[PDB]
């Protein structure tokens, strides 16, 4: 039941780590991207960079790392995805093809074990005799490479540090030692052992374990001149090597918290350190010499380089350009200066790629000609982040899909659009600090302040008491806004300002009761950090005309409302744990007129018809029916299965699709019709697929044309969702005949067609959690369906043995590379 | 009223006949999910939870059968939840495994003293009449689900360093050490901005938010309570605070129905904060007692089960001041229960009927003085109190 | 030459042990479940919310749904004869009691209280002076005395209650103990040996029909100390002696027809001594 089809309309576009080595060939310098479960290796010319190849890899990227074993040239790259998958990958060139071997493979995840909250530690001995994952608390996973450890066994040594913050391995050693930061009653501490594979355990550290700054959490490994290794702190950077420590307290650091570092030359000299809020600093090493064997530094001296994107991480290459691989924002390819350029900053930027980053929300918008609707998401964050527009096609430009940008410096949230006023009412807020006695200050110029009108709401409500006393110096407190934005230009027309310390949390565009006016409605929340749980809240409607805003009705709530949504003629609200639907009466007022109880915040509130979808955070998703010729709310069924959830949509009358917690995608189906009440009152689960991605939002519509083939159109329904890697991916429903058909498909070229790391696509795409892990049912997995083309055409002809099936799914008729190809090439139409 | 005197170790060794108990400490797992027969003891109509524990004394012949079959066996035996009284009406229970045993066989009959506490709970698959003499049931056991945190999900992998933060300055000493929770919040809940949701909500689905608020709560019940006696785990956690929740058993058993533990917590606290008044279980307009006159004088809480020299189980609830209620008997300590502070029965003006104890002490010099011991079946709680 | 009995009782008047004898005996008496008896639907149904039978003692012979009754059904080995102890009779439960003496082939009903005790009503008049036959639909039941029967210390209220539905008769010799005050005992314990013997010698204390039934609006106060010195009778005065304190705990397992003050006990155990020989 419930037969689905998901389609990546748009690969993951944010980065977890990018590495520089020499994996095409060892006279070449690489540039490896891992933009989630994408692996992409660019080379660089001095000019910028040549891409040479792209990889969809079959799961998330842990960790990745290059190393050289000595057993060879070219380089070696290490990959361990989310489900424990660790591979080795050599770049196989052969005259024009290139192919990504697997030296060795194996799954590294243990039976019984809680992973750490810290997160996998992916280190690689220099030396290459070993590599150390810490994956489980109390376990420090080891695999060693001698050419015989082809299946990836790994062996865990036990290890008394629970909570261990960073690991590393120390170079120059003659023995594999690792140092590490960990967290005991006493404080923060950095000690540091002597992995043998002898003994299969551990032994003595070089030298002690000395006490460190309450917020060390970055160990480096500087090369073998210098030895020991550098332990960075909220406020202090420290250097330790045997009986040498030296340590300063650089004031510039001070503001921010490293987040980002690595070496920029092989001799270790300066490194490159990136912070929380995007500013970039480099760090000194004075290479002081007194005799053979200087293995000492003079003092350590930093400075600020500049300001860029916020990074994830950096990667010194060629030499002069820095990638630095955003994740909120875009990735940039900024070059140093040795000079600066009469601002302070040494960093000038020369490149940017695009990264439609978190997509907190999204809007599918016909814009001109009607059918041909594009795409408005809210990107990124802080001074990152964007309303990214993405249309499909032209009809100047080249490009399948074309994304054009409108930065707003600020972090844009919701998003509706008004056709009666073209313009864009988006949610945002921004960060400001407080003064010693004043109102707090901006840090940058942002779109809610650069504004042709900037109003701001003036509400009486609210004059209860409150302590703002927490309210010290550096106090980032966040300013809401609704902007409304022209839909030609993308030029922020209106910059309304909300109530102190409020948050706007919900917003819709809507046409309520008989008048003709259309209006944004606007729900917030007052909050105040002492008080855990909301209480105080109110529902706001703006009407925008003649380049202006203006409060026509206000309603106080008395509750914390999270979404609104505009059911036919009226206003449905979700407060607190309570659904209320409100009229517009003629006096221009809300007028509440029922409120259902649920007994759990209705987070998520969706509607088809005279249907409502209710979800809470944690799963509970129920059902509820307005029956308009009484007025009131009946539950219809429900479904508590535990379990952290983003996101929901209604596919049809019966199905309902969401995510859930591991990257996970579940579609619950309202059965109905059946013989006991208790059991028509419960939603059976039928769809799961393990999608890999943390979905964020949903939106019905389709980025292609309008309806085409009308009825003829295999594929029912289609919609949108937006995640946090910048992935839009699609969904849509199938039939009973073309859903077995496809699951053929998919296994027979699961059969035929060769991954990389040779990792099982069904284990893949299995719903994965900590309860349990099912495999993958109801969904079909569209990038395999629209790969099977991109492979030869005996290839084609291995997988279509014996398929039968095939034109019109009549008599069982004999296969082939005509109505396959046919069917495949009109999947690819949907997105 | 808020003067700390006598030990509240006492009430929790149930000094009913002194000492030499079984203390094995050996306990019992059992694998979840799976479907057991397990026997179940009749005439303790009473809804368990795991952690807490249960007091019993046993007269009939085949429930000291029981005893001794348990007695050899591992000596897990069933509880259900009855959610209707008129036959049984059980769909839940909660296994209890025997902890403290000893037998004395007063006069010519038999007695049993044995004490147990609640391990596991499952849902009743079978409930079935085998073995005459005592009921075996065959249930089915609910897993613990255990949720990773809600920020796991996002994974900010540069920011996985600074999940790890330094523990709290003080316990209770420092007012500022509540800027740490503020600080807390903004730390571990960082990458919130990569979701639709702001940062305070998911503080509203934290396990440790919820403890906490949930603990300045019982130290606002009780001001002596102090840290280090509350379990570390949110699931240990979420069990003791339902055990003292003044609440009746629709309420009890749809606690015990939820899994997850942060679910529990949450209503838990929904509960903590709502109920503010409670009625006689007949006469709803009595309203003996509000939320401000709780405190706890046992380790396990404010309430806590025990038994009367009858085999019949009463969970009291002990509270400073209780109006409408007029005393019976005379304060004769007979039964040690709370040691040295004598009992006399009460009941409320309007509706003629059991409510409670009245607990002075004897020797005239204790803090807790004068307070009462209202029952949780006497007692219905009230959602809007108003 | 005297039993230890009399030895006992004098000792106990010496010493004046008597309450402390009552207050060790009610310490060392004993429950039962009767957790059936009391119900939250049932409470309107059960006179006195404090006593309760218990579930084994009282049998529900009432071969119908629900229909539940405050009695209770003794029956000690040592004795042989069963008796019904019950409560004051409001009138869905004198409809129960009808029944439950129609089904219980009872033979005789022994009343030890009047209706107007203490100037106040404590049990629920049933049976007219006169004939006055009267005809109750709630289970077509027939009332109707045989005579008045006035005698010297008491008064015999003899009916002959038949069932019209069933279409049956059943004669019982109902006594009425009227020389009797509420929480209290007569003077001349020899009136109670006469009228201890003429119910004896009624048939009562005979196989020969059912068990009889002894109430006095309350089963406990009055009837538990009848009950005890009939059973003392017919226990020890028909071989060797027993122990009236055993015994009594015995038969206080069946019920809590405990005396509520040791003066009962002291005019049972004159009773008995009276009626040994
Ligand atoms: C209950 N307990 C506890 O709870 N704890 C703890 C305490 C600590 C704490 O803090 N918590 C707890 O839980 C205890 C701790 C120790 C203990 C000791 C304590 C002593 N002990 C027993 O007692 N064992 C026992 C065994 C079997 C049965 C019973 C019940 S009983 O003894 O037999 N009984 C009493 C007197 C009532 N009297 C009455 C009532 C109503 C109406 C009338 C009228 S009104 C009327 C008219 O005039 O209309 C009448 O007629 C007049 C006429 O005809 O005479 C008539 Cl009669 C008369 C009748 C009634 C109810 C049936 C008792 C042994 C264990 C007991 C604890
Ligand atoms: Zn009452």
């Amino acid at each position: 039941m419930s037969y689905n089809y998901v389609v990546t309309a748009q690969k993951p576009t944010a980065v977890n780590g990018c590495v520089t080595g020499h994996f095409t060939s060892a006279e070449d310098l690489n540039l490896l991207i891992a933009k989630n479960t994408r692996l992409e290796i660019y080379v660089v010319t001095a000019e910028g960079l040549r891409p040479v190849k792209e990889v969809g890899m079959y799961g998330k990227i842990a960790v990745m790392e290059l190393f050289r074993p000595k057993g060879e040239s070219k380089d070696l790259l290490f990959i361990l995805t989310a489900k424990y998958n660790a591979c080795i990958l050599e770049y196989k060139q052969s005259g024009e093809s290139i192919d990504i071997i697997t030296r060795a493979h194996g799954n590294v995840q243990d039976r019984i074990g809680r992973p750490s909250e810290t997160g996998i530690i992916g280190i690689i001995d220099p030396e290459c005799r070993m590599i150390g994952l810490r994956l489980y608390d109390g376990l420090f996973k080891v695999i060693p490479l001698d050419r015989d450890n082809k299946e990836l066994k790994a062996f865990n040594i036990r290890l008394e540090e629970l909570h261990v913050i960073d690991v590393k391995f120390l170079y120059g050693c003659q023995a594999p030692t690792i140092c590490f930061v960990y967290q005991d009653p006493q404080g923060r501490h950095v000690k540091t052992y002597e992995v043998s594979l002898r003994e299969k355990e551990f032994n003595k550290g070089p030298w002690k374990q000395e006490n460190v700054e309450a917020e060390a959490s970055m160990v480096i490994a500087v090369p073998e001149p210098f030895g020991g290794a550098i332990i960075i702190g909220q406020e202090s950077i420290t250097y330790h090597n045997g009986d040498k420590y030296l340590a300063i307290a650089p004031p510039i650091i001070k503001q921010s918290t490293i987040v980002c570092h690595n070496r920029v030359d092989p001799n270790g000299s300066r490194y490159l350190l990136g912070d929380m809020e995007g500013r970039l600093f480099m760090l000194l090493l004075e290479k002081e010499e007194q005799m053979d064997g200087t293995v000492t530094l003079k003092d350590l001296r930093v400075e600020l380089l500049g300001e860029t994107s916020i990074a994830e991480c950096l990667t010194y290459l060629d030499n002069g350009v820095v990638f630095v691989g955003s994740r909120l924002g875009d990735s940039q390819l900024v070059k140093l200066n040795v000079d600066s350029n009469e601002q302070g900053s040494y960093v000038v930027a020369m490149e940017t790629f695009t990264n439609l980053g978190p997509i907190v929300d999204m809007c599918v918008v016909d814009l001109e000609r009607q059918g041909q609707g594009q795409l408005v998401t809210c990107s990124g964050a802080f001074k990152e982040g964007s309303l990214r527009i993405i249309r499909n096609g032209i009809g100047d430009e080249i490009q399948k899909l074309h994304i054009r940008t409108v930065p707003l410096y600020e972090s844009p949230r919701k998003i509706c659009y008004q056709e009666v006023s073209q313009c864009f009412g988006v949610l945002s807020s921004r960060i400001e600090v407080q003064d010693t006695s004043g109102g707090t200050t901006a840090l940058r110029p942002s779109a809610s302040t650069q504004a042709l009108s900037s109003s701001v709401s003036s509400s009486k409500l609210f004059s209860s008491s409150t302590a703002p006393h927490e309210t010290s110096f550096g106090e980032e407190v966040e300013v809401h806004n609704l902007l409304i934005i022209d839909q030609h230009t993308f030029e922020v027309l209106h910059a309304h300002q909300f109530l102190q310390n409020e948050y706007a949390l919900s917003l819709v565009s809507c046409k309520l009761g008989k008048d003709p006016n259309t209006y944004f409605i606007v729900g917030t929340a007052m909050v105040y950090p002492e008080e855990a749980e909301p209480k105080q809240g109110r529902i706001v409607v703006f009407q925008y005309s003649d380049g202006k805003l203006q409060t026509v009705a206000e309603k106080e709530v008395k509750g914390a409302v999270y979404s609104m949504v505009e059911f036919n003629g009226k206003l449905l609200a979700s407060i607190n744990s309570t659904v209320r639907l409100y009229e517009w009466t003629t006096e221009k007022e809300l007028r509440t007129e029922c409120n259902h109880y649920n007994n759990i915040m209705a987070l998520y509130l969706k509607t088809k018809g005279d249907f409502i979808l209710v979800g809470d955070l944690m799963r509970s998703v129920l059902l509820l029916a307005y029956k308009p010729m009484e007025g009131n709310f009946e539950e219809i069924a429900r479904d508590f299965n535990p379990n952290w959830m983003s996101a929901v949509e209604i596919l049809d009358d019966d199905n309902f699709l969401g995510a859930e917690n591991a990257f996970n995608l579940f579609v619950c189906q309202k059965d109905s019709a059946a013989t006991t009440d208790e059991e028509r009152q419960h939603l059976q689960e039928v769809g799961l697929f393990h999608l890999g991605e943390f979905v964020n939002v949903f939106c019905h519509g389709s980025l292609v044309m309008q309806n085409l083939g009308e009825t003829s159109t295999p594929t029912q329904g289609s919609v949108l969702f937006g995640t946090v890697n910048g992935m839009i991916g699609l969904v849509t429903s199938l039939s009973e005949s073309w859903y077995n058909l496809l699951l053929d498909m998919q296994n027979r070229l699961n059969k035929v067609i060769k991954s990389v790391g040779k990792i099982e696509h069904s284990f893949w795409r299995s719903f994965h959690t900590e309860r349990k892990t099912e495999p993958a049912t109801g969904f079909i997995d569209g990038d395999l369906i629209e790969s099977f083309l991109d492979i030869s055409r005996p290839k084609m002809q291995e997988v279509v043995a014996n398929l039968q099936y095939d034109d019109g799914s009549g008599m069982k008729r004999e296969a082939t590379a005509d109505d396959l190809i046919k069917v495949v090439e009109e999947l690819t139409r949907i997105h | 009223p808020n003067i700390i005197n006598f030990d509240t170790s006492l009430p929790t060794s149930h000094t009913y006949l002194g000492a030499d108990m079984e203390e094995f400490h050996g306990r019992t797992l059992h694998d979840d999910d799976s479907c057991q027969v397990i026997p179940v003891l009749p005439q303790v109509m009473m809804i368990l939870i795991p952690g807490q524990t249960l007091p019993l004394q046993l007269f009939h012949p085949q429930e000291v059968s029981m005893v001794r079959n348990l007695i050899q066996k591992d000596r897990t035996f069933a509880v259900l939840a009855y959610s209707n009284v008129q036959e049984r009406e059980a769909q839940f229970g909660t296994t209890a495994e025997i902890y403290a045993y000893r037998e004395e066989q007063d006069f010519g009959i038999e007695i049993v003293k044995v004490k147990a506490i609640g391990r596991q709970r499952f849902k009743v698959l079978e409930l079935r009449t085998q073995s005459d003499g005592i009921q075996q049931a065959k249930v089915q056991i609910l897993p613990e689900c255990v949720l990773p945190s809600t920020m796991s999900a996002v994974q900010l992998e540069s920011l996985n360093k600074c999940q790890i933060f330094p523990s709290k300055p003080v316990s209770r000493e420092d007012q500022c050490s509540y800027k740490w929770w503020q600080k807390y919040q903004k730390r571990k809940f960082h990458c919130a901005n990569l979701t639709s949701w702001p940062r305070w909500l998911y503080s509203l689905y934290d396990a440790e938010t919820l403890m906490d608020r949930i603990k300045k709560q019982l130290r606002e019940w009780d001001e002596n309570l102090k840290d280090d006696s509350l379990p570390s785990n949110p699931i240990d956690f979420s069990y003791r605070v339902a055990a003292c929740l003044p609440i009746d058993d629709v309420l009890r058993i749809q606690l015990l129905k939820i899994g997850s533990a942060i679910q529990r917590l949450r209503c838990e606290l929904d509960i903590m904060n709502k109920c503010t008044s409670l009625c006689c279980k007949q006469c709803q307009e009595t309203e003996i007692t509000t939320k401000n006159e709780i405190f706890s004088l046992s380790l396990c809480g404010p309430m806590a089960a025990y038994v009367n020299p009858h085999g019949y189980v009463h969970e009291t609830l002990t509270v400073y001041k209780a109006c409408n209620l007029n005393l019976i008997g005379r304060p004769s300590t007979e039964h040690s229960w709370f040691p040295g502070y004598a009992w006399t029965v009460a009941q409320c003006k309007i509706c003629a009927s059991h409510i409670g104890w009245k607990f002075t002490a004897t020797k005239k010099d204790m803090s807790p003085q004068k307070f009462w011991g209202l029952t949780r079946s006497a007692l219905l709680p009230t959602i809007p109190d108003t | 030459m005297p039993t230890t009995i009399e030895r006992e009782f004098e000792e106990l008047d010496t010493q004046r042990r008597w309450q402390p004898l009552y207050l060790e005996i009610r310490n060392e008496s004993h429950d039962y479940p009767h957790r059936v008896a009391k119900f939250p639907e049932n409470r309107n149904r059960n006179r006195y919310r404090d006593v309760s039978p218990y579930d084994h003692s009282r049998v529900k012979l009432q071969n119908a749904e629900n229909d539940y009754i405050n009695a209770s059904l003794v029956d000690i080995e040592e004795a042989q004869r069963s008796y019904i102890l019950t409560q004051g009779p409001l009138p869905n439960t004198c409809c129960h009691f009808w029944l439950m003496v129609w089904q219980q082939k009872t033979k005789a009903v022994v009343m030890l209280n009047r209706i107007v005790e203490k100037e106040s009503v404590k049990c629920a008049q049933y049976w007219p002076t006169d004939d006055q036959e009267m005809l109750f639909k709630e289970t077509g039941f027939s009332v109707k005395l045989l005579s008045e029967d006035v005698k010297s210390y008491y008064t015999v209220h003899l009916l002959q209650l038949e069932n019209i539905n069933s279409g049956e008769t059943r004669t019982i010799s109902h006594f009425h103990y009227t020389t009797w005050p509420d929480f209290g005992v007569p003077e001349s314990p020899a009136s109670f040996l006469n009228f201890l013997f003429k119910v004896r010698e009624s048939g009562s204390l005979n196989p020969d029909h059912g068990p009889a039934v002894i109430h006095c609006s309350a089963g406990i106060g009055r009837s538990g100390t009848f009950s005890l010195v009939d059973t003392c009778l017919v226990l020890m005065e028909k071989g060797d002696d027993i122990n009236i304190k055993q015994v009594l705990l015995n038969m206080r397992k069946y019920r809590m027809g405990l005396i509520q003050t040791p003066d009962q006990l002291r005019f049972s155990y004159m009773a008995i001594i009276e009626g040994a020989k």
